[PDB]
């Protein structure tokens, strides 16, 4: 069911995207371990993604959460890193992409740090790194993270370090 | 997978430490986000 469709850099979409992608690197507490080290991106390509069947399965479930929480679904964009993102394109988010040991419990994971997804993409704590050069923090290797609207609607906030 | 909390339909995992982290969020069904952008990328060497 999915197509992917290639921005141009000079597309204002193509630009803010960009834009939260490299606005959003922070440093990380790990100096670099699991997801390397690096201030800023060489953004190669943005596509959008489009899949009619996903998408409906998302905003009906936005619907039912906003009727339970005064209309507001607590939308969000977020990003999510993971090997598994070539699969979730073509068949969504399920059980398979949990973090059965996560913090807040076995759920999926989002972040407002682009850098903090980064973290994930060959793995939990990074794996061990690009397939090719078993490297963490490979300069040459390509990358993928998603950026992803997400319903949040009654957040349990729980306080952490 | 978990439950959300009961009355809840998600979790913010809100940081009370590192100063400059933003938050993380955990949704309990597949159904509550969309894959919206691909982005390929390199980590660039810092200078
Ligand atoms: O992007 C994320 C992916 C993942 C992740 C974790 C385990 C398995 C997985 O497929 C993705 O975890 C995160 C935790 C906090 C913030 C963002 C992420
Ligand atoms: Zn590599």
């Amino acid at each position: 069911g999915t197509i992917l469709i290639d921005l141009s850099p000079d597309d204002k979409e193509f630009q803010s995207v960009e834009e939260e992608m490299q606005s959003t690197v922070r440093e990380h507490r790990d100096g670099g371990h699991a997801g390397g080290i690096f201030n800023r991106y060489n953004i190669l390509k943005i596509q959008k993604v489009c899949n009619k069947k996903l998408w409906e399965r998302y905003t009906h479930r936005r619907k039912e959460v906003s009727e339970e929480n005064h209309n507001h679904a607590n939308e969000r964009m977020l990003f999510h890193g993971s090997p598994f993102v070539n699969a979730i394109i073509h068949k969504g988010f399920d059980e398979r992409h949990a973090y059965i040991g996560g913090m807040f419990g076995a759920g999926i994971y989002f972040a407002e740090n682009s850098s903090k997804s980064n973290q994930y993409v060959y793995g939990i704590g990074g794996g061990t790194g690009c397939p090719v050069h078993k490297d963490r923090s490979c300069y040459i290797c390509h990358r993928q993270l998603l950026f992803c609207r997400v319903t949040l609607g009654k957040s349990f906030l729980q306080f952490s370090a | 997978m978990a439950h959300s909390p009961p009355g809840h339909h998600s979790v913010t995992g809100r940081p009370s430490v590192n100063g400059l982290a933003l938050a993380e969020y955990v949704i309990y069904r597949g159904e509550q986000a969309y894959p919206e952008y691909l982005i390929t990328y390199q980590i660039m060497r810092p200078e």
